[PDB]
């Protein structure tokens, strides 16, 4: 369920994401493992 | 100025509003334009469901706060169809949550405006509540909504509450304890400030539906009607109800109107239920000789206390003493009197006259106990109460 | 002030720790959580002005 409402919010999964834009962004993990990346770290974090 | 092409602009612009509002954007992309866009287009049910939908979160949103309650005071306003839509409507209203009071505010004037836009709304809000209530998704605005909508209407929103509370009892399930809570606690935010005449009343009210007239606990659907009665008497007292209660015992003459009226109230709702027991009890179900006097000793509050407080406890054991006296001090009514002996004379009544005329010696004693100046508390104009006493003893001319 | 008015009247109400986490007031903290959080000790000595 997190990873499905997480891929319902704007959430990238690493595979498509743009590999050189990935600076800015900040990183997700789940149980340790790599989701993906977001680009605002805020509004999400105070949402979930 | 679109009469003819009414169908035609309606599946139009619900075309990209599904568009827009299905295309996955971040809350701060949301425009103020296509909240105001929304508002116009309200006078569509499936508009306002879709508004309602997302509601919650455009209202959490600061940056939209104003234009998101345009589209829910004109959602309340266009809400007057009472369709199926229209319920469900109700439904995401009341499963949002406002933390803001100013957005609370805001919410129950909205709230007032969709009562006031169809009638039954009133009702499906009030059962929909009340389901949330008995539900785990407690809403913190359950309880306000609920006195709001008393507010609005201090009459059949009580009504459509007593109904609800029959079809709860009704349900299979006892609901006893969970209905004495909901009521307790519902009475506590809403200050006391509703109709309990007027509550009794529509419980008192006999349900036609085959799912009343096909209950098989009839029974135990009359004793958990009169339990609750019962209930709703120990909370017709306040906390200024307990003070003039507590000067009268102490022969001060401060605030007696407030208890008066009480206990006005009460020997109304007595009478009421006294009614109801002579003509619908039997009716509804032929209830045992000593359930029928178990249950006329608790309308008449001459029951044991015990009784009372063996299912939930409630009141607490200080309280209970005070309350039991406050509601048995009341004063007594010519139909009251003469429904009883007509109830005691009855022989298809399961009541012996023996045992009506004590419950009327005690009742009088009763009522005498409240010996007060200002308050007409033995008034009676018929004589012939006189007779259907001097015929209680008769036997069967020789008497008793 | 208002919800312990509920709790207090415990056995009557049915009122639950777990209603109290679902009202939201209290959570649950892992250390890991712990460890980038500040924390007021006494609410009626710290928070206060």
């Amino acid at each position: 369920p997190i990873l499905e409402f997480l891929e319902e919010w704007s959430m990238e999964n690493l595979e498509e994401i743009s590999p050189a834009a990935i600076a800015d962004a900040t990183k997700i993990f789940v149980n340790g493992c790599w989701v993906g990346i977001h680009k605002d770290p805020e509004q999400l974090m105070n949402t979930l | 100025r679109y009469e003819e092409l009414a169908e035609s602009v309606e599946e139009y612009v619900l075309d990209m509003l599904r568009d827009q509002l299905n295309r996955r954007q971040p809350i701060d992309n949301v425009s103020r334009n296509l909240l105001r866009l929304l508002t116009s287009t309200c006078g569509y049910k499936e508009v306002r469901l879709l508004a309602v939908q997302k509601l919650e979160m455009w209202l959490q949103n600061p940056k939209l706060t104003r234009p998101a309650q345009d589209l829910l005071m004109s959602v309340c306003m266009n809400c007057n169809t009472h369709g199926s839509e229209d319920m469900d409507v109700i439904s995401h209203l009341i499963k949002i949550r406002l933390k803001p009071k100013v957005l609370l505010n805001h919410f129950m004037l909205c709230i007032r405006e969709l009562l006031s836009a169809h009638k039954d709304n009133l009702g499906t809000t009030i059962k929909l509540v009340i389901f949330n209530e008995l539900s785990s998704a407690r809403n913190p605005n359950n309880m306000q909504v609920l006195y709001t909508a008393l507010q609005h209407s201090s009459e059949l929103a009580p009504k459509f509450l007593a109904m609800v509370f029959q079809d709860l009892l009704t349900n299979k399930d006892d609901y006893l304890r969970a209905s004495r809570a909901l009521l307790r606690e519902i009475i506590k935010q809403t200050k006391h400030e509703i109709n309990f005449q007027a509550f009794c009343l529509g419980l008192m009210q006999e349900r036609k539906e085959p799912q009343y007239l096909e209950m098989e606990f009839k029974e135990r659907f009359v004793v958990h009607i009169t339990d609750v009665l019962a209930v709703s008497m120990m909370l017709g007292i306040t906390a200024q109800v307990k003070e003039a209660g507590i000067a009268w015992d102490k022969g001060e003459k401060r605030n007696l109107e407030v208890l008066r009226s009480f206990q006005n109230q009460i020997a109304a709702i007595q009478r009421d239920a006294v009614w109801w027991l002579h003509t619908v009890v039997p009716s509804i179900s032929k209830l045992a000789p000593k359930d029928y006097v178990h249950c006329l000793h608790k309308v008449l509050f001459t029951e044991q206390p015990e009784t009372y407080y063996k299912w939930d406890n409630w009141p607490p054991e200080s309280d209970r003493n005070f309350f039991l006296r406050l509601c048995s001090e009341v004063p007594i009514l010519e139909d009251t009197l003469m429904r009883i002996l007509v109830i005691g004379l009855s022989r298809e009544l399961p009541l012996g006259p023996a045992d009506a005329m004590e419950l009327a010696d005690h009742l009088v004693k009763r009522a005498a106990a409240v010996q007060a100046d200002d308050v007409e508390v033995l008034k009676v104009g018929r004589t012939q109460l006189i007779d259907a006493v001097l015929n209680l003893c008769t036997y069967h001319n020789l008497a008793i | 002030k208002r919800h312990i008015d509920q709790l207090k009247e415990r056995e009557y109400n049915n009122y639950s720790w777990q209603d109290l986490v679902a009202s939201g007031v209290v959570e649950y903290i892992d250390t890991l959580e712990e460890e980038t959080v500040m924390l007021a000790m006494t609410p009626d000595d710290l928070q206060e002005k």
